[PDB]
């Protein structure tokens, strides 16, 4: 997954070079079907995003992380992004 | 023969403020020496390996600031909801809880303390048109991405460490200090202000005897360190120092590409434009040289600021763990007097703690014997002194006056009166009087 | 001759004494409590009495052997003098620095 | 020369970050244990 | 079964040795290096800061 | 450990890089060149 820091994803085609860099990088240069979403630090390109929070594994900035998902029955390898899960939460009311 | 004994006490507030984190940055060699040049970057690849180790240690100092600022902050997995209502017993718990009217998810002092002390380039968020490829007077943040040097982000945002300070201020109001040893215990603010006058050696009855007093000087306290804050500016000095600092060290790293050292232009384009290559290699040699030594002492320099901070850090997550979850007897530790409570803060690049202490007053003079003869034997206090007025005898506290009648299970008997010195005849009352 | 030069220090000799002789004053007319306030009259008789009660003794014990408690600390300040005569690798953090 | 001075600077810094800490420690046990009563174990001695 | 309890006390005193501070310097540059050179003098200012 | 064991390894490997030199081996440098050309050779390899 690369993170273009400090670029909004609106922009990619006209600071990536798209026409000077080799198709590889062209997968990498459009958005289609979810690839692209803006972060508070970038846009990060090649994760999906998903809901809810975890734990955090791969630090990238700004309360973002990354993990990596190993699923068969959705086939599913690529990279998730989410926000960190500042902790559980308790219900503990005052008394006098 | 004398003795003082204070009469009366105050509440005081006071402030302290430690650094914990500073800034991350990042270097491309290929960038800062060589830039956009082919030869200069065959050259410096032949040159050799002297730039691994300088992003090796950058790493480190940004993974180092992260630690500390997570190990500072992030001490308890547990959040705490703000309660409705912020008046316990009296206690006004306003200006350090966040305000529901607006979610902004800090509280009235963290607005004060942000805006009183500034940034040099927050966001991150620069594009073209925001530099030189649209317009503008030539920022210093635009030349710096220009030659390879960029600044990353911390991993915790502004929002997320304010949320650990609403945690730790709604926890003390709710249970004390037992969710720091474990779960949370429920306990009335009022019984649990109680035991912390306990604690400094001074007995419960007094709080219930003036409570309306303490609470009136708590509230006091708080709001005057409001105007306080307000009317000075030299409090928070330490963050707007190292961010100086800072600033400084990359804008001298930036702006030393100027020198040419002992070459004949610090511009390499026109080196290459009159010169043959076996007469610029010498050239661009000493170019070289010169940036990685400026490289080499800038990471040296970082290197060593990120050991001081990493000093202060680990000072201030010792102080939070000792002071925020729990009472502490050391002197001098958690401000002036006798500590009672302590209540963190988030500040930029760092943490306030507010501490209140118990200070007594209104001293008063006294005479005081060593022990008291009865019959043939010495009787010594177990709490307190003697103190007398006017041909009689009491036995009170140190930190609070409170006579009180000499009984026997007051004080223990042991000894004759002879060799005691000082000892005078007294007598002691008898519990089998209505017998 | 070569541009380097040795600056003094803020503080003369005589001036930091004065503290420790502000500290030292003050412990033997109220203890510790000028630390943390205003300064408390006390006699060191019965000062010394519950610095031996914070260890778990009881106060009764110090009044009667108080004479040798004072012979003793007595002889161990004096011993002091001796002790660093005697020896000359104590003092080796500043020398070395 | 330039280099000899830089390399007195960094050596120069060491001892004053060392020099610092030893005064931090120095102050903190002046604080806890002068004006004040210290039950940890041996930190103003040995012995109670 | 058994226990061991003292019955006699002994006052002792011993020193302990911190440092604080050591000594402050300066270093010029222009005299260290290039002494009395004007030639010299210019040439370490074209050198750079 | 691996600090330690890494920084070693490094200082070891540094050697190949002749910096503005024309070999990083030395042997050849005075095989070929007298000592006062020599001498340029030498002393960028001494400083780096
Ligand atoms: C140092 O501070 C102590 C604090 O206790 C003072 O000691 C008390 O002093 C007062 C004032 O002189 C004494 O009060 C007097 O006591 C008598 C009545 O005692 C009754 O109650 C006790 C139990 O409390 C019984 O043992 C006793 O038998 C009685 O039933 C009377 O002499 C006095 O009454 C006068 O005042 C009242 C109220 O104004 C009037 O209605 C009466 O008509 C009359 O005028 C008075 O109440 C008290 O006993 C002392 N306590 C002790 C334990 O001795 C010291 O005086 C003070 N020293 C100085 C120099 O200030
Ligand atoms: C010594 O402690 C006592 C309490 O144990 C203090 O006495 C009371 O202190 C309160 C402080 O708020 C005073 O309240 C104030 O009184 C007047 C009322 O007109 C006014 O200034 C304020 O509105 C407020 O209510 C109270 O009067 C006072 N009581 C007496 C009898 O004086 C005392 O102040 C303490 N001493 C010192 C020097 O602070
Ligand atoms: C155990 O503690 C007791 C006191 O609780 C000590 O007993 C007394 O110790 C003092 C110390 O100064 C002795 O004083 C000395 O005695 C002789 C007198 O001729 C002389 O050596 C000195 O001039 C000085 O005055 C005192 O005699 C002694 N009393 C007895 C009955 O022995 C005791 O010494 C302690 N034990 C140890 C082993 O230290
Ligand atoms: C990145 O581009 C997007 C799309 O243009 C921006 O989204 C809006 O931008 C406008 C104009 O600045 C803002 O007023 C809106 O609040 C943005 N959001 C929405 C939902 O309309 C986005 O702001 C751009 N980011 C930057 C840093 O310029
Ligand atoms: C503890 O809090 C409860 C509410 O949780 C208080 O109950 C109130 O008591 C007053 C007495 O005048 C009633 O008028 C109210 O209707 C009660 N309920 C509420 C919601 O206020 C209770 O008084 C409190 N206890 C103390 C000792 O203050
Ligand atoms: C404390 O009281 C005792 C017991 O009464 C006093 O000892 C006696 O004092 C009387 C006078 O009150 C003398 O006549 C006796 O000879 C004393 N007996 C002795 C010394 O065994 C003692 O003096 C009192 N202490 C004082 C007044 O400081
Ligand atoms: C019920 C109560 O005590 N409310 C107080 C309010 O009076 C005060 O003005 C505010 C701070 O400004 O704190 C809260
Ligand atoms: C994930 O969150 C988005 C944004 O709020 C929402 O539209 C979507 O339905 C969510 N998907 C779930 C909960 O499966
Ligand atoms: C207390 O009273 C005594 C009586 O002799 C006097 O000398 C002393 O100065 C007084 N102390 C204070 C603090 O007023």
């Amino acid at each position: 997954a690369v993170l273009y820091q400090d670029v909004n994803c609106t922009d990619v085609p006209t600071m990536l070079h798209i026409d000077q860099v080799s198709s590889d990088w062209r997968v990498y240069a459009a958005n289609t079907g979810g690839n692209m979403f803006q972060t508070q630090a970038g846009c990060l390109v090649g994760a999906t995003y998903d809901n809810t929070s975890y734990e955090c594994d791969i630090p990238v900035g700004a309360g973002v992380c990354a993990k990596f998902q190993i699923n068969t029955g959705a086939s599913q390898s690529s990279i998730l992004a989410y926000t960190m899960s500042l902790g559980e939460d308790s219900n503990v009311a005052y008394s006098n | 023969n004398s003795i003082a004994i204070p009469t009366n006490f105050s509440i005081s507030v006071t402030t302290e403020v430690l650094p914990v984190s500073m800034t991350k940055t990042s270097v491309d060699c290929n960038m800062y020496i060589c830039g956009d040049s082919t030869e200069c970057s065959s050259l410096l690849l032949q040159y050799g390996s002297f730039c691994q180790q300088l992003n090796r240690a950058l790493a480190g100092v940004s993974v180092e600031q992260d630690k500390n600022t997570q190990d500072v902050f992030a001490q308890v997995k547990s959040i705490y909801k703000v309660p409705a209502i912020k008046d316990f017993g009296g206690f006004n718990f306003s200006h350090i809880l966040p305000d529901p009217a607006k979610p902004s998810k800090r509280s009235f002092i963290e607005d004060l303390l942000y805006n009183k002390v500034t940034l040099a380039d927050p966001g991150f968020m620069k594009q073209y048109g925001d530099c030189l490829g649209g317009v503008n007077a030539r920022d210093l943040i635009c030349a710096q991405k220009f030659n390879g040097l960029t600044v990353l982000p911390p991993l915790l945002t502004d929002d997320m460490i304010a949320a650990y300070t609403s945690a730790l201020v709604s926890g003390t109001a709710l249970s004390g200090y037992t969710f720091g040893a474990g779960a949370a215990l429920q306990i009335p603010f009022a019984m649990q202000m109680a035991y912390r006058f306990n604690g400094i050696g001074v007995t419960q009855n007094v709080l219930y005897e003036n409570q309306k007093q303490i609470a009136n000087q708590f509230n006091k306290a708080i709001s005057q360190i409001q105007e306080s804050l307000t009317t000075t500016a030299t409090a928070l000095g330490k963050l707007q120092d190292v961010i100086n600092q800072n600033a400084i060290a990359l804008n001298t790293l930036v702006k030393q590409l100027s020198s040419n050292f002992g070459a004949i232009s610090s511009v390499l384009n026109d080196i290459l434009s009159r010169l043959d290559p076996p007469e610029a290699e010498v050239q661009i040699d000493r170019l070289i040289t010169g940036r990685l030594q400026s490289l080499q002492t800038y990471v040296t320099q970082q290197l060593i600021r990120a050991a001081e901070i990493r000093a202060s850090a680990n000072l201030a997550a010792t102080k939070m763990s000792e002071c925020v979850l729990g009472q502490s007897k050391r002197v001098d530790f958690c401000g002036k007097g006798y500590h009672l409570m302590s209540f963190p803060q988030a500040a930029p690049h760092g943490v306030v703690f507010l501490h209140v202490t118990y200070v007594p007053s209104q001293e008063q003079n006294f005479t005081t014997a060593p022990a008291i003869c009865h019959k043939g034997k010495a009787h010594f206090p177990r709490e307190g002194v003697f103190v007398t007025n006017g041909t009689h005898w009491f036995v009170t506290q140190r930190n609070f006056y409170q006579p009180e009648v000499i009984t026997t299970e007051n004080t223990f008997e042991s000894g004759n009166c002879d060799v005691v010195i000082g000892i005078v005849n007294n007598t002691v009352y008898d519990p089998l009087q209505p017998e």
